[PDB]
């Protein structure tokens, strides 16, 4: 859709769960689409900087996760089409990751990149 | 499994090409001439060409018609082996973490190592640790 596509290249962040790369305005207005009920991101800016982090590289034009090897490798087949990444460095604090497992949400590390 | 093709592009324009392709796909997806491309990879370390995922070469050949940026890489479509389908996504250590060491390019402390202290969420300025090198106003006039 036209709401997930980034509008301006400047000031762009990325999520850590599904690695959704968009513009800050969309994050403040729309927020994480693939995970909204379990993240509570729409309607505030503090949570955006809390969970999402700008420390990420790599961009991929995901359009058909159901039929794509990159989606299977990145484990993003059950997500909506959009502009994702391949390496998001960061880790959520110890106050939000706890409730994810209780509600049936497996928290995995999307930082597929290597260290040294 | 789908194949990954390579197409040449200009140096310094990779995110703009990606967003333009996304806009074109979103604008020409409910028409009689859709795009069969699966995805495109634009690594940050590389600068000068981009990748594209598709089964046959005709797909990407007919999918990049009309764009004025990929005109250079239109008469040749190279195919990479299947073993190179996993090294493109690899990244060697983004690169923004507090209490880390970074170097400077401009200023006076050129080609010197430093250390990060605090990061501003505004994404406009960042602190830095460094030992002064000035002469304390004794040599200069
Ligand atoms: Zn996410």
């Amino acid at each position: 859709a036209l709401e997930t596509v980034p509008k301006d290249l400047r000031h762009l962040r990325a999520c850590l769960l599904c690695s959704l790369v968009k513009t800050i305005d969309q994050f403040e207005y729309d927020g994480c689409d693939n995970c909204d009920a379990y993240l509570q991101m729409k309607g505030n800016r503090e949570m955006v900087y809390d969970c999402t982090s700008s420390s990420f590289d790599g961009i991929i034009a995901m359009m058909s996760p159901e039929d794509s090897w990159v989606s299977k490798w990145q484990r993003v087949s059950n997500f909506k089409p959009g502009v994702y990444a391949v390496s998001v460095t960061g880790r959520l604090p110890q106050g939000i990751v706890r409730e994810l497992k209780s509600r049936g949400v497996a928290y995995k590390s999307r930082d597929t990149a290597i260290k040294t | 499994d789908p194949n990954l093709w390579t197409v040449k592009c200009k140096i310094g324009e990779e995110r703009a090409t990606a967003i333009s392709l996304m806009r074109k796909f979103i604008a020409y997806q409910f028409t009689d001439t859709p795009l069969q491309i699966k995805s495109v990879v634009a690594p940050e370390h590389v600068k000068g060409y981009i990748y594209v995922e598709a089964y046959k070469q005709t797909h990407v050949k007919q999918a990049i018609e009309g764009v004025g940026n990929l005109r250079l890489g239109y008469w040749n479509q190279q195919m990479v082996p299947i073993k190179e389908m996993t090294d493109v996504l690899k990244v060697v250590k983004a690169n923004l973490k507090p209490k880390s060491w970074v170097r400077l390019k401009r200023g006076i402390y050129k080609d010197d190592i430093a250390q990060v202290d605090y990061v501003e969420p505004s994404q406009n300025t960042i602190s830095l640790k460094m030992i002064p090198r000035i002469d304390y106003d004794r040599i200069k006039a």
